[PDB]
């Protein structure tokens, strides 16, 4: 049991343990996105990705959750326990990462791009809000994302 | 005020309650966490329950929702926690049939139904909704240890046991990946007696 | 106030212990602190230490950092020593530590027999572990069977016995978070 993002095999990460951490913190970051008229990952962005998009689509959005949202809650964070739940989500993000090598040959060009074309919708979403409030609001949608990579979790 | 508003959620059947005069009126509205228009839920305006079914509006899996409770003695406003049901939802004891026989006892786990609808068609199962979803059956024998069987499939059949002599069964459903466990149901069976010469 | 000194992780079936040499003080008693960074810390946002989750202001010269180790990566850990306004500077552990690394044993293991029926009772080394067991008929004959048992404190049924050859037992642990199995521990027969 692990995560296939189509080709992509990633092992050690426990989708559970993912759970436990963002729900001791869910409630929380989730009141404080008073924004409740928009959500950055929508529905066009995960719906009925392909198996071979996956591995691609994966590798964008953790990107930038590592880079972006997760290094910018650490920075602010007042809370000690919000500081610890997200640290177990980067932490195990940066393992999923590492396991990903998706093809880099030509013939996947057209597949990456309909992978980037969903990236780029949740980009536009998350840019579109004043940036405390998307940050906010992309670290209470994190379950959106666990809910997503679960799908992918199997034989 | 108001305290405590919030979804209680079983097998995605997804009811709102609430808590705190003895003649306040209560109203209902919810919607769909990412659209801006609050809906007014029929049958739950100007209400003095504390309950209201929301089942057929909160089910659609891939969305998230809010619902909100305005009351007024004869006012103030809240709003749930952003609510996923299959984040929140529990499960209930499957529906099993526990048949005894001399020597065995067979445990057929029903498939349990759901409120969910597949987009033009057939309500969903549990089995169809998690993919990861198992049944663990255990059977207490003496009062000292137990047999344990489980997996996917549906019938079982604990062998090798002594006639005419009391068991517990207990019978799970377990989804590992979103952390759930069900209610168990139990059955308290004896094995027939064995009146015949096969041993 | 002294550093503390000789910092080192000893991680036994999934529990990790840090560990260090006391700090001298004669009069009063030495408190210390612990924290930590996994490697998103250590390499996105390294200049920020996280309190471990039951040791800050903790006296022995120990930390189960068990509850703050939580992916299969590499993490810092530091602990520093108080006695009032003096704390000593930070202690780096030198080498980073991984959860994959830990010390995996054989299982200890209970056999036992209601009659024909063969049981086995587990030691309970936690969620982290699910047992593979291997069972046989001690003769040329049959070949190993195998029961993944979830958990460790109940006597669990494998097998209800044959008359004529002995049965032969050994058990084994495995650990998705790391991809590993211990040693099979010895093997019992009755
Ligand atoms: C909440 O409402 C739903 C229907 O809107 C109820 O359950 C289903 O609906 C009808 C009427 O009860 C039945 O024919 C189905 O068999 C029911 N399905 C299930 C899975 O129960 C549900 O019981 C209601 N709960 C209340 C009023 O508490
Ligand atoms: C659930 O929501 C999404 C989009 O909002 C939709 O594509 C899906 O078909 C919905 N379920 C239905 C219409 O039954």
């Amino acid at each position: 049991q692990e995560f296939h993002f189509g080709p992509c095999q990633v092992k050690g990460v426990v989708p559970q343990k993912l759970w436990e951490a963002f729900w001791a913190v869910k409630d929380t970051m989730q009141a404080q996105d008073q924004i409740t008229s928009a959500r950055l990952l929508q529905q066009e962005v995960l719906q009925q990705v392909s198996d071979a998009e996956s591995c691609y689509l994966v590798h964008t959005l953790l990107e930038f959750y590592l880079k972006t949202v997760f290094k910018n809650h650490h920075q602010r964070t007042v809370e000690v326990r919000t500081l610890k739940s997200f640290s177990t989500l980067a932490n195990n993000f940066v393992l999923i990462v590492s396991q990903l090598q998706p093809s880099q040959e030509n013939e996947m060009f057209s597949i990456r791009d309909s992978a980037h074309r969903r990236f780029l919708l949740f980009r536009r979403a998350f840019k579109q809000l004043d940036v405390e409030a998307a940050l906010t609001k992309a670290l209470g949608e994190v379950d959106i994302l666990l809910t997503w990579m679960q799908k992918f979790y199997k034989l | 005020l108001l305290q405590h508003v919030k979804f209680q959620s079983s097998n995605f059947e997804n009811i709102l309650t609430w808590d705190s005069t003895p003649d306040t009126v209560y109203s209902i509205e919810y919607k769909t966490y990412g659209e801006r228009d609050w809906v007014a839920k029929k049958g739950c305006q100007r209400i003095t329950r504390k309950s209201c079914n929301l089942t057929v509006e909160t089910g659609n899996l891939t969305e998230l929702y809010y619902a909100r409770v305005t009351a007024v003695s004869a006012s103030a406003t809240k709003m749930t926690d952003r609510f996923s049901s299959l984040q929140h939802t529990t499960l209930k004891p499957p529906d099993v049939t526990c048949i005894s026989k001399v020597r065995s006892i067979q445990m057929i786990v029903h498939p349990t139904p759901t409120p969910i609808r597949a987009g033009d068609g057939h309500r969903l199962t549990l089995e169809d909704i998690f993919h990861d979803l198992f049944y663990h059956l255990e059977l207490q024998v003496n009062r000292t240890y137990q047999m344990h069987l489980g997996g996917k499939q549906r019938e079982y059949e604990f062998f090798g046991l002594t006639p005419d002599t009391e068991f517990l069964g207990t019978i799970m459903i377990c989804v590992p990946t979103w952390a759930k466990e069900s209610a168990p149901y139990m059955c308290r069976v004896k094995t027939l007696p064995d009146r015949t010469w096969t041993g | 106030l002294p550093a503390p000194q000789n910092l080192s992780v000893l991680s036994t079936n999934m529990k990790h212990l840090l560990m260090w040499s006391p700090v001298i003080a004669p009069g009063e008693t030495v408190y210390y602190s612990v924290e930590y960074q996994g490697e998103y810390e250590s390499l996105y946002t390294s200049h920020i230490w996280i309190p471990s989750s039951w040791c800050s202001l903790t006296e022995g010269p120990e930390c189960d950092v068990t509850d703050d180790i939580t992916a299969t990566v590499p993490y810092n850990l530091r602990v520093r020593a108080t006695l009032g306004s003096q704390t000593s500077a930070w202690s780096i552990l030198k080498h980073p530590f991984n959860r994959q690394s830990t010390i995996l044993t054989r299982p200890g293991m209970e056999i036992t027999k209601d009659g024909f029926h063969l049981v086995i009772e587990l030691e309970d080394l936690g969620p982290q572990f699910e047992f593979l067991v291997a069972y046989w008929r001690r003769e040329p004959g049959a070949e190993e069977h195998v029961k993944m048992v979830r958990s460790g404190g109940i006597p669990v049924h494998l097998e209800t016995m044959e008359p004529g050859a002995a049965y032969c037992v050994k058990a084994e642990t495995f650990v998705k978070a790391i991809g590993r199995y211990s040693a099979f521990s010895q093997t019992e027969c009755v």
